């Protein structure tokens, strides 16, 4: 009766929102900005993080989010890993999630900063090209949808060296999913607290 | 880098969920190792829409999540840098558990057991020359190496194999306990050279 | 595997042939590291005639056979397995030396940082991420790099210039400064090239 | 005027002889094992060894006779490790001090077994072909000279996967000289006591 299923991913579960689009961080026009959007009612969340003691920019903003428990939304890029990137990196960390949390406001949904988590993934040491990336979470947030293709962009989004996109889900006989995607095909060794 | 996101309709607390996530990720992420470079921006999260409406017994959602994780470790071996082999390294009879997996990380990141690999190698010179490294207990004379279930090495010597196919188990037991760990990795080949350097 | 042996005629008892071997073992060979994995075999033996009838001082004795086995470790070096790139990873201001020396083999033996130096890239980051793996006293803010004595890194961020920073040629040096102390320590590594992989899965 | 000299190795210093010999071990025919020969009169010695658990039979039976400080041979070969052979590969070991012990008596100078180190490399789990290593030790007992090309072909001998001998000398200002060859090229990261 529990199935685990490939080809669903984190648009599988109820109450859950995925889209990814092309914001032009990938010179080759990929997509490359994924979102992640939980429709409630409930917020719950919770984390892990990489042990290296070098921490990129998003790292340390979504370790410092969770302490709360609580997320409406997950914002992705590939095309560069704001690491090494200093209190700058951090500030358009910051700015990514505040702009999240002001386009799901005007979209219908009251957002702060705080609920939204970030995530990076790619080169080491660049900045990110914040006109590119803030154009594209707008756009994203008109694109999000709970259909599974809206995970499937989702997952493709997140890639960088990756030649396929990784997404699963568990259904219970009890009537509740779990979804997931996952990328990462270098620099893998994860050690995670 | 590793990113994942994880959702469920579960109903769950914060609590309920940092323990499904702590657990799975200690089995599946943990034990992952394709080359033995841990990143800066490595996140697994896990979100709770709890539209289902039930609350699972805790049992049942750290399972469910531990699947997920699982297959999405196995995925994400299957499409690593330059991947032609798909290796698993099982280590068994440590002292310890994480005895164990110190063991079969040791194994799994040597670059000569590695580069054997990609050559189709039952080489377990290079998997002994590389266990003997790790920061355990360990009896040289005790230890048995299976490439594929053939044993090649009993006792710390070579027995009295085709690794030509994509998967390959490496199996050590150390003969000093009961302790027993499984890492997912793969070959070190021209490819991954290429991806990394050009 | 390596193998080694030393002769002498200067006239030294065992105990002092044991004090220059260990002294210059732990500086030289012991920091010698081409693709981490250490063999079932190796062997340094040093022996003495004593035919030139001269004892020397043991501060001097210590200094010659430290000479000797770090031109040795030089030579070592330049044919390992493949290389392309003699690379030298220093790593200074760690809280220890023990420290910095855990340092520069964590950077030394990174698959990435010696698949970049390979392709000639001054891939920084992959250094960062390394040497924040060490389990050492690390504050990522303090940390800086140079590479062929140009910046790439500066208080954990990239140097202007970094990623057009010239290693075309074969020696490469790496120097981290970690800002935490005045612990250093240095590694003789290669790069990961196309020919150690052919060699070791033939 | 001290000075470190290139392509000078264990025969620089007075009191040494050494040789070289193609013993067939390697299917090549390439020289395969080396003979160091000290000539006295003094014989202190000190020794460093792998620090990993698995020790080959040539490193278990030199840390042995090295707890004496006392050697007049090393015998060393190519082409095989002899390591993971067991009670077996051990015996092989000690025959084979014991055959360049017996080769050096009947040369002209008193030897035991206990007096002979011996070092291997090459693949690990294989056993030496002892007829060839022991005709070898007869053949290189008779050929090891004083001059720099006995250093020199013994530090060929001794090499497996190098392109060229590493050897270096320092012939210091007090008119004493310390001599050496090393060899490795892969599964190259001592850790040494």
């Amino acid at each position: 009766t529990t199935r685990l299923l490939r080809a669903q991913g984190v648009t599988a579960p109820a109450g859950f929102r995925a889209a990814g689009v092309a914001a032009g961080i990938k010179a080759s026009g990929a997509l490359d900005l994924a979102l992640v959007f939980n429709e409630g009612p409930d917020y719950a969340a919770a984390g892990v993080f990489t042990r290296n003691q070098v921490k990129a920019a998003p790292v340390l903003w979504t370790q410092q989010v969770l302490t709360t428990g609580r997320l409406r939304a997950v914002i992705l890029n590939s095309g560069g890993a704001n690491a090494c990137t200093g209190p700058a990196g951090f500030a358009d960390t910051h700015a990514t999630a505040e702009a999240v949390a002001a386009a799901l406001s005007d979209w219908g949904t009251e957002t702060g900063a705080i609920e939204v988590a970030v995530c990076s993934t790619g080169l080491i040491g660049d900045r990110l090209p914040m006109d590119k990336l803030l154009a594209g979470v707008a756009h994203v947030v008109h694109e999000m949808h709970g259909g599974l293709v809206g995970g499937d962009e989702a997952a493709h989004a997140i890639m960088t060296t990756d030649n396929v996109p990784k997404q699963v889900a568990l259904h219970h006989h009890d009537n509740w999913t779990v979804g997931g995607m996952a990328k990462g095909a270098g620099m893998l060794a994860p050690s995670l607290a | 880098t590793m990113l994942c996101v994880l959702t469920t309709d579960a109903a769950a607390e914060p609590a309920a969920l940092e323990r499904a996530l702590r657990r799975a990720a200690a089995a599946t992420f943990d034990r992952l190792d394709i080359d033995g470079s841990c990143s800066t921006n490595d996140t697994v999260l896990l979100l709770s829409s709890g539209a289902s409406e039930i609350p699972p017994a805790q049992a049942d959602l750290d399972e469910a999540v531990l699947r997920v994780c699982d297959d999405l470790c196995a995925q994400l071996q299957a499409d690593a840098e330059g991947v032609t082999k798909r290796v698993t390294v099982t280590v068994t009879g440590a002292a310890t558990e994480d005895d164990a997996l110190v063991a079969a990380r040791q194994i799994a990141r040597d670059s000569l057991v590695k580069t054997a690999l990609f050559g189709s190698d039952p080489n377990w010179g290079r998997v002994l020359a590389a266990v003997g490294m790790a920061p355990i207990t360990l009896d040289p004379d005790r230890i048995s190496v299976s490439f594929n279930g053939a044993a090649v090495c009993v006792h710390g010597v070579g027995a009295p194999v085709d690794l030509s196919d994509a998967d390959i188990d490496i199996t050590v037991d150390l003969g000093v306990g009961d302790g027993q760990a499984r890492i997912r990795t793969t070959d070190l080949s021209h490819a991954y050279v290429e991806e990394n350097s050009a």
